[PDB]
């Protein structure tokens, strides 16, 4: 929000867990203690489109994201062209 | 359509169908001011409906009348 | 173009990539290394070859030009590299910045993950009515 | 080498983007302002959409003795 | 008399829905679990899984039992 | 000389589409189209206006004088103008309020010639509103008018058929 | 898997949860995998990453079709035998109205069983045995009762060839992965040696045993069970024992003959099923070719050859992988097999090949729409399976820069055109009709599009029809009539019960249906074409070959990102074709009865099932339920309490089942979840649910249970609508 | 004749409302979508995976509702 879908979980470990999703997610930002110690929910999200490929894999244990962003550029949908 | 169509298929051939103009003479430069797209993923659940409905409600409309009027009853 | 002909990523024709909206706005382009002359797969449907130069193909939009990876790393190579071209220069230094390979640690940059309160009992709906004085612009 | 014909006239070649017709018939400024009022276009169109379109429809619908629907 | 019972049957049905549809918006934009609880609008939420079931049990019954009687009859 | 030009996808780089085949860029065609607003903007849009207005003008006659709503007319105001001196008018401001997607507000006058043009970045726009006027103004006097040496021309006709 | 692989157990795998991708069906319980298992049961991305077997399965689990087609047919020959009516009907055709099936009078049943001919209670037929069966250079009920077990013979055996594959330790690669000969064989001697062999048992025996049937008798007052050997003495009536000729060639004299054949064209007065005196010659004249033809050849060579400038460099090399595909060499086939079935559906009705058809109306249109839905249900397929290619089949990308890599090169292109094609059609191809309504309901005919208002004038004629029935005066030899009696020029006299075929006139109301077909055939194909083409990659998703050719929809983003894929292009392309065929049918019978079918009496004053109501009145698309749907169908909704009744009595269900599809077609998915739990809750209180985690339908399963229903609904609806307006007047 | 339609107008507002009751009785969320909120109503769609998730906004049940209000009221 403008890209606000929560995939968070609690492990935020990313080995045999989740990577998939065009650019958007440059994480591994180890918070001071969370097991395989890499955490949070995103990096700078003003770049790419609206997947839920975002979970599909590696837990969000609650929801999982999808489209919810509304304010929606174009670069933010393939088609501005 | 709206109802068994689902934005994906529509948008994509509009991706090919907006390679026309841009690539065809006597219809170049000629700019849209709104970027050709396919209907939102809630919007068309509505529109098929708000469409399903008039048809439907405009059919009994004309059905009953068109036969309670003649009759015989 | 030709009088300047500086190419790298072989192709021939195609009604696929780049068209009007990559001048009038933004540009997007990927670059890479490679060993010896190899035939690839391509975004936009087609398919060609490699060898070198910069190995610098230009690409319509950046979801398009990382898929060299989603297969173009099932075909050897550390190094592949896409930036952002404008119609004039910079800010948005795309695969530039710091480190690379989304899954390491130098800094933390953005992200956060929480909103105000965390995933916990937001059976609590939408709170205040949106009013210019209580920290809900984030 | 006979069929090496030194490209029987090179051409130059590439004609051009250069220059394969002069231009547009001299008929022009034989309309100079002739028909202006879209050549006085300096604020108009609102005028021609009451006017023109009240006389493609005023008399255009009315008629003195039907020849009906 | 017969294109006038119905523009009042359409609508009327057409309402009801919208009725039922702004009382599933209260629960999201407005509503306030900490401010309503033990409280009988809650409990209505809380003891909800039954509510749709002892509803769905009506339909499924009201389903095949109307439809035995009408094919059988055909 | 070659297999077909120095063999090329586009002017040059093959990462733009166009797939320059014939029907695209054969000197056979690309010259049948550039006294007009194909590659280069001759004089201003001013004059092109009426060869455009007019040519497209005396069309739309037998379309709506031989396929007219109750057709083959015995009314001296048809086999020509009749109404259709409506289309040109319903569309001679179908245009003007598209030249409101052009503003860019100037007055240079460069329909006279200087140094072998290019108009350079001539692509994209680079035709302001005070251009698109003198064209869609050429349009009206090309549409309405181009409708009458249709009409005015008696009609000797064949076919057919 | 893992289990015992080895070498170390005959002991078969009955017991231990799962199999089919690898954090498989997991220990942990669920339901989805029970539609999994049946769906995709046949598939190949699992079983093994290695060709080999698969062709070793498909050549077996193939087999069990033939065997089946073979258990089937038996119960049809048996059926078309001792549940008789065939004996009865044949001495007595023009008269009967055939049966094979009959109930048993349990519960309500019997109404379904209603006097059909040679004196018995039963349910009719629109499946023209009793008419292949004319054949029987023999006749006899117990006889078909041999042809019948002759059937079960081929089966058990042509079904133990399927034991005698996969399960037996199998052939391999070379065997098919040398293709070199295959069609060499197939077309030469079977294609040939059948048509050939069929010749020999198509004048020998059949011709004579209906040469003197087309008159009277009661069988066995004709055609013994052996009689037709060496005895070349009854072959005496139907030409020479060659008299003085020896193995054709020329030093032959005809002062008065020219062997059987003596080419016909037209229609027996007394049995207008087209002449048989021909039917030998044409099958003979086939086989030869096949006989000569199946004698190529060995492959590339011929395709590794003709290229050009813009043409197909890759033409040359058009697939090593056409010995390494299937999914490819199936999809090609379906387009042909399929497209080569509904070409039947014409040459049939405008050229009957069996004795008593046309007169038999309903027993060859059933046909012309059954055959019609395969020459379509097999074509969308013929696309699906190409999509299945286009996505996956090969190992890597070894296939390169060719005819395809070409076509794709353009792709936002071949489908860029085709599109506008359709909206040009549609506007010229349907709103065309809508004019009429809007202006005939406005009402000013002066200006409709009538076969008479918009300029066309009491003739259609001058085109090519009129240079077909009239061509027996070219290089043409001749033979009274034409080729297909339905052509412009000459002749009338066809049949002495009811009618058969005659000219079939055109212009408009033939002009424009013929065009709706265009636009219908076209936009069908758009969606399959662009569907299979954009199979794997795109500028809505390029990371888009990453699972399979199905996948639900990529994800809420990009705007829509739902339908895409190509399971689904082969989901909305069925959706059309159901029309494509469903309106072509609608066409034929409304013609074929509005004109043609109808009837002679004195001065043969013709009396169609309908005095051409078509005329001015299909042109209105209401006329299409004024004159059709509301006109005919009055036999469906009158049909209660009768004998056929099972149609009207279907026509409500299946005219229900369709109106159940929409629920499967039109709805979400975490919906029936969100619902399936409320349920699951009430379940747990009594202690009655959890085990086998009950789950809603697999996004695309859901679409699977659309579509399939929408068709078996929307279709048998007319299958009923029909048989109910040809049985009984017509 | 009336002891059926009269049970089939009864199978309408019941079914129509198991869906509206339901539609409503969690625009809030549930197991498949737990935290279904801050926007509740028309968020139509969600990503594939979890079980496969769709017309599971309280709007799209409203959306879905309006077919039976168009089948009772008929
Ligand atoms: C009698 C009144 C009543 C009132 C006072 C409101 C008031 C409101 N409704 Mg609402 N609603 C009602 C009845 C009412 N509703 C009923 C009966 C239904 C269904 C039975 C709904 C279903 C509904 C939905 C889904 C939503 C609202 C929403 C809203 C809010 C925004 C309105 C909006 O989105 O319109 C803007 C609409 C337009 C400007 C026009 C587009 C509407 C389309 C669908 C046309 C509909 C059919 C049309 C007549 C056919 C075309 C005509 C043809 C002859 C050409 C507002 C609070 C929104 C909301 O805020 O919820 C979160 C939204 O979600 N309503
Ligand atoms: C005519 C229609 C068709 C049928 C048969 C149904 C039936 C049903 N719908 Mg439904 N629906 C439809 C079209 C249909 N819908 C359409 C077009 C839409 C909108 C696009 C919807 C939107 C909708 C919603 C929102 C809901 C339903 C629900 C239901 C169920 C409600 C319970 C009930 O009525 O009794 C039960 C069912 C029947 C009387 C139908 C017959 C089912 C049995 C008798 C099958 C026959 C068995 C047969 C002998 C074996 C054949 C199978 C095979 C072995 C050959 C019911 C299964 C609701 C529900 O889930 O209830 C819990 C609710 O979710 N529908
Ligand atoms: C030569 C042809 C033929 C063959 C051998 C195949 C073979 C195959 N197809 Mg295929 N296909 C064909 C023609 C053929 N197809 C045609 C004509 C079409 C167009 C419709 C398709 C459309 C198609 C699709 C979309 C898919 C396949 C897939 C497949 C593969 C999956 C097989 C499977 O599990 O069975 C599937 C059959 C069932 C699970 C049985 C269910 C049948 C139901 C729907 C009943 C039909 C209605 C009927 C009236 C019901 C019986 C009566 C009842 C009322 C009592 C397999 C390799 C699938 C794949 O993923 O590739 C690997 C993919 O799903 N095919
Ligand atoms: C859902 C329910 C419904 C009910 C309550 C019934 C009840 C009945 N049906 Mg019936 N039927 C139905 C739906 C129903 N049907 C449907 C949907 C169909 C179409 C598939 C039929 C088709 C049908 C037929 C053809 C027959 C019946 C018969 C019967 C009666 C025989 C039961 C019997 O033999 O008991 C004996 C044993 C005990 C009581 C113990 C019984 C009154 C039979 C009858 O004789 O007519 C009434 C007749 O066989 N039904
Ligand atoms: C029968 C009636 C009616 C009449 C009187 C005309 C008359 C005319 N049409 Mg025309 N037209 C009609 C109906 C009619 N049209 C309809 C229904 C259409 C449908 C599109 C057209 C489409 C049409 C086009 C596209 C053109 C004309 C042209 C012409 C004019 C040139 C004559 C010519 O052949 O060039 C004589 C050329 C030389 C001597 C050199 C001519 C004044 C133009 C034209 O005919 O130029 C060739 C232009 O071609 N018409
Ligand atoms: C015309 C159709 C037809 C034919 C010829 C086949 C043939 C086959 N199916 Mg099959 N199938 C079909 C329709 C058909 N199916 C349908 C409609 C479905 C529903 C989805 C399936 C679901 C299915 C599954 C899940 C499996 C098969 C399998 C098989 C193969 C196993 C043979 C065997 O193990 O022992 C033969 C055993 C007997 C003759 C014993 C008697 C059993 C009764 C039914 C007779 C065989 C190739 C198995 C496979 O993958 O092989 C390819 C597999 O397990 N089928
Ligand atoms: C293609 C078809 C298939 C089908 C759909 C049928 C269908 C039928 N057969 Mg049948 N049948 C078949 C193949 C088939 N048969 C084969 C291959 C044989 C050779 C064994 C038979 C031998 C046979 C006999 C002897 C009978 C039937 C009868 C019937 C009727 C009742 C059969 C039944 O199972 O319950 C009932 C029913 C119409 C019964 C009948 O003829 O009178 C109704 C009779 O029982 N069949
Ligand atoms: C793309 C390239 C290359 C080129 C430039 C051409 C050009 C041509 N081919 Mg061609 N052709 C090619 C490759 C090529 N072909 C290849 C590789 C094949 C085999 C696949 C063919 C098979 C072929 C056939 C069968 C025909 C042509 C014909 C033609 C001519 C069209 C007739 C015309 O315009 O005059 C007509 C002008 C009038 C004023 C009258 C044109 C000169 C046609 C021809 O022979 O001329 C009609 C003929 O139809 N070609
Ligand atoms: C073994 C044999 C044979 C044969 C023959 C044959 C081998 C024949 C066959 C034929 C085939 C056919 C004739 C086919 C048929 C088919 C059909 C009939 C089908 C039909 C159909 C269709 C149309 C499609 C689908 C469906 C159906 C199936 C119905 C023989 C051999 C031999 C030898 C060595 C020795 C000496 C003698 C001889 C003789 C020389
Ligand atoms: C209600 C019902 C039924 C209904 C039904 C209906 C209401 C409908 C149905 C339908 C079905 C179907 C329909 C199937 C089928 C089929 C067929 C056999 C087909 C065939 C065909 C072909 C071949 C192809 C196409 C065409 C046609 C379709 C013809 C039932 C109910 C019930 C109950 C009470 C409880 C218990 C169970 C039961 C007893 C069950
Ligand atoms: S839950 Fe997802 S991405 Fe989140 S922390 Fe784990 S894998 Fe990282
Ligand atoms: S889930 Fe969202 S952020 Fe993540 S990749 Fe997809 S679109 Fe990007
Ligand atoms: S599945 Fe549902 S959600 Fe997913 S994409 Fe399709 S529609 Fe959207």
């Amino acid at each position: 929000m403008s890209h606000s879908v929560k995939i968070y979980d609690t492990c935020i470990g990313c080995t045999q867990c989740v990577r998939a999703c065009p650019t958007d997610v440059l994480e591994m930002i180890p918070w001071g203690g969370c097991k395989a110690k890499q955490i949070a929910s995103a990096p700078r999200t003003e770049d790419c489109v609206g997947c839920k490929r975002c979970e599909s894999a590696c837990p969000t244990d609650f929801l999982s994201v999808r489209v919810y962003l509304w304010h929606e550029t174009t670069r933010s949908m393939g088609l501005a062209y | 359509m709206f109802l068994i169509s689902w934005r994906g298929y529509w948008q994509e051939l509009i991706e090919t169908l907006a390679w026309a103009h841009e690539r065809t003479p006597l219809a170049n430069l000629i700019r849209w001011r709104d970027k050709p797209v396919a209907l939102s993923i809630v919007q068309a659940r509505l529109v098929g409906l708000v469409h399903f409905s008039v048809g439907y409600i405009f059919t009994y409309a004309a059905f009953l009348i068109a036969s309670t009027s003649g009759k015989f009853g | 173009e030709l009088d300047p002909n500086t190419p790298s990523p072989i192709f021939a024709g195609s009604t696929g990539g780049l068209l009007r909206k990559a001048q009038v706005e933004e540009f997007y382009v990927i670059t890479w290394e490679s060993p010896k002359e190899q035939i690839f797969e391509m975004p936009t449907g087609g398919a060609a070859i490699m060898r070198e130069g910069p190995n610098l193909l230009k690409l319509a939009r950046k979801e398009q030009c990382l898929a060299l990876g989603t297969r173009l790393r099932s075909k050897y190579k550390i190094k592949y590299q896409f930036y952002r071209v404008f119609p004039s220069g910079e800010v948005q230094y795309l695969h530039p910045k710091d480190g690379v390979y989304p899954e390491k640690v130098n800094p933390g940059r953005q992200g956060v993950g929480l909103n105000m309160r965390s995933i916990g009992k937001n059976v609590s709906p939408i709170e205040v009515k949106f009013t210019g004085k209580q920290p809900y612009d984030l | 080498d006979l069929e090496d014909i030194a490209n029987t006239t090179g051409q130059w070649d590439v004609y051009g983007s250069d220059a394969p017709s002069p231009y547009n018939s001299l008929q022009s400024k034989f309309f100079e302002t002739f028909a202006a009022p879209f050549t006085k276009r300096g604020l108009l169109l609102k005028f021609l959409i009451l006017g023109g379109g009240s006389l493609l429809t005023y008399v255009s619908a009315n008629a003195p003795q039907d020849v009906l629907p | 008399q017969a294109a006038l019972y119905t523009h009042h049957q359409y609508i009327a049905g057409f309402i009801m829905t919208g009725a039922f549809a702004h009382g599933p918006i209260f629960f999201i934009r407005d509503y306030n679990p900490e401010q309503n609880a033990d409280n009988v609008l809650a409990r209505m939420l809380e003891h909800k899984e039954a509510i749709i079931s002892h509803l769905s049990w009506a339909s499924l019954f009201l389903g095949f039992h109307t439809l035995g009687l009408y094919v059988h009859n055909d | 000389k070659p297999t077909y030009q120095v063999i090329q996808p586009l002017n040059g780089d093959p990462f733009i589409g166009g797939l320059e085949t014939p029907v695209t860029s054969s000197p056979l065609i690309a010259w049948y189209l550039s006294n007009l607003p194909a590659y280069r903007t001759a004089v201003n849009p001013l004059l092109r206006g009426v060869e455009v207005g007019l040519a497209h003008g005396f069309l739309l006659v037998g379309p709506f004088v031989k396929a007219g709503p109750l057709r083959n007319t015995e009314y001296a105001g048809a086999a020509g103008s009749l109404a259709a001196a409506g289309l040109v008018v319903i569309l001679s401001m179908c245009l003007t309020m598209y030249g409101i997607a052009s503003f860019k507000e100037g007055e240079p006058s460069i329909a006279p010639a200087l140094t072998l043009t290019g108009r350079k970045k001539q692509p994209d726009q680079l035709q302001s509103a005070d251009g698109w006027a003198k064209f869609t103004g050429g349009f009206f006097f090309g549409g309405v008018s181009g409708v009458t040496w249709a009409c005015f021309l008696m009609y000797v006709l064949d076919l057919p058929y | 898997l893992v289990d015992r692989d080895p070498i170390k157990t005959s002991f078969e795998q009955w017991a231990k949860p799962g199999h089919f991708s690898r954090t498989i069906a997991k220990g942990p319980d669920t339901t989805t995998w029970i539609w999994n298992l049946h769906a995709d049961a046949h598939d190949f991305d699992s079983h093994t990453s290695d060709l080999e077997e698969i062709s070793r399965k498909v050549f077996s689990a193939h087999f069990g079709q033939l065997s089946i087609i073979f258990l089937w047919l038996s119960g049809m020959y048996f059926h078309g035998a001792r549940f008789s009516n065939y004996e009865a009907w044949l001495n007595d055709p023009t008269h009967i109205g055939p049966s094979a099936q009959v109930v048993w009078p349990i519960v309500g049943q019997e109404i379904l069983n209603g006097d059909v001919g040679g004196g018995f209670r039963g349910i009719q037929i629109t499946s023209g045995f009793f008419q292949i069966w004319r054949a029987s250079g023999i006749t006899s009920e117990l006889q078909l009762y041999c042809t019948a077990i002759g059937a079960l013979v081929f089966a058990g055996l042509m079904l133990f060839a399927g034991w005698f594959h996969y399960h037996k330790a199998a052939p391999k690669l070379a065997w098919f992965q040398d293709v070199e000969s295959m069609l060499n064989h197939h077309l030469a001697g079977l294609l040939g040696l059948g048509s050939l062999s069929w010749a020999r048992h198509q004048v020998h025996v059949s011709l004579p045993i209906n040469q003197f049937l087309n008159a009277g008798v009661d069988p066995k007052e004709i055609p013994l069970p052996h009689e037709f050997i060496l005895n070349r003495d009854l072959l005496a009536q139907l030409y020479p024992s060659f008299a003085e000729g020896a193995t054709p060639f020329f030093t032959l004299n005809w002062s008065k003959y020219a062997d059987f054949l003596t080419f016909r064209g037209g229609l027996d007065p007394l049995t207008g099923g087209l002449w048989l005196t021909d039917i030998a010659h044409h099958h003979l004249a086939i086989a030869i070719l096949f006989l000569i033809a199946g004698h190529m050849y060995r492959i590339k060579d011929i395709l590794e050859a003709h290229k050009g400038p813009f043409t197909g460099q890759g033409h040359k090399g058009l697939y090593e992988i056409l010995t390494t595909s299937w999914h490819a060499q199936l999809s090609i086939n379906l387009a042909m097999l399929g497209s080569l079935t509904i070409v039947v559906a014409q040459h049939m009705y405008s050229m009957p090949p069996y004795p008593y058809l046309a007169t038999d109306y309903a027993t060859q249109l059933s046909l012309f729409t059954h055959h019609m839905w395969i020459g379509g249900f097999l074509i969308v397929g013929a696309a699906a399976h190409a999509a299945i290619f286009m996505v996956r089949d090969y190992d890597p990308t070894t296939r390169y820069n060719d005819l395809l890599d070409r076509v794709l090169r353009h792709r936002d292109a071949i489908i860029s055109h085709l599109n506008w094609v359709c909206i040009f059609l549609g506007f010229h191809s349907f709103g065309l009709y809508i004019h009429n309504d809007t202006m005939s309901a406005l009402g000013r005919p002066q200006d409709m599009f009538s076969d008479t208002a918009i300029q066309l004038q009491p003739v259609f004629a001058q085109w090519i029809q009129n240079t077909h029935a009239l061509a027996p005066g070219t290089t043409a030899p001749g033979a009274t009539a034409s080729t297909s009696l339905t052509w412009g020029g000459g002749d009338l006299v066809a049949v002495g019960n009811k009618v058969a075929l005659l000219p079939i006139p055109l212009g408009t109301a033939d002009f424009l249906v013929h065009h709706i077909h265009a636009f219908t055939i076209h936009v069908t194909v758009l969606i399959l074409l662009k569907g299979v083409l954009f199979a794997r990659s795109s500028r809505l998703i390029p990371d888009k070959a990453n699972l399979g050719f199905r996948f639900p929809c990529d994800g809420p983003g990009r705007g829509g990102t739902c339908q895409v894929s190509a399971w689904d292009h082969v989901f909305l392309g069925l959706f059309w074709m159901y029309n494509s065929i469903s309106v072509v049918i609608f066409h034929f019978s409304w013609k074929m009865q509005s004109d043609v079918w109808g009837t002679i009496n004195d001065q043969g004053v013709v009396t169609h099932i309908t005095a051409g109501n078509f005329a001015q009145s299909s042109i209105t698309i209401n006329g299409w339920l004024r004159d059709f749907l509301w006109a005919q169908a009055s036999q469906v909704i009158q049909s209660y309490g009768s004998s056929l009744s099972a149609y009207g009595l279907f026509f409500l269900g299946a005219h229900f089942v369709w109106a159940f599809s929409l629920m499967f077609l039109f709805s979400g998915r975490g919906y029936w979840q969100e619902l399936i739990e409320s349920i699951v809750w009430a379940h747990n209180k009594l202690k009655v649910a959890p085990a086998t985690q009950p789950r809603a339908l697999s996004i695309v399963q859901g679409r699977a249970v659309g579509v399939t229903h929408y068709l078996l609904g929307g279709i048998a609806t007319t299958w009923a609508f029909f048989l109910a307006r040809i049985i009984a007047v017509g | 004749g009336d002891f059926l339609v009269h049970h089939a107008i009864a199978l309408g507002l019941h079914t129509t409302t198991l869906i509206l009751v339901k539609g409503a009785l969690d625009a809030r969320g549930s197991k498949l979508m737990p935290d279904k909120k801050d926007f509740g109503y028309s968020f139509p769609c969600d990503g594939p995976g979890r079980g496969g998730t769709c017309d599971i906004s309280a709007w799209d049940d409203f959306y879905l509702a309006v077919f039976w209000m168009l089948n009772t009221i008929g």
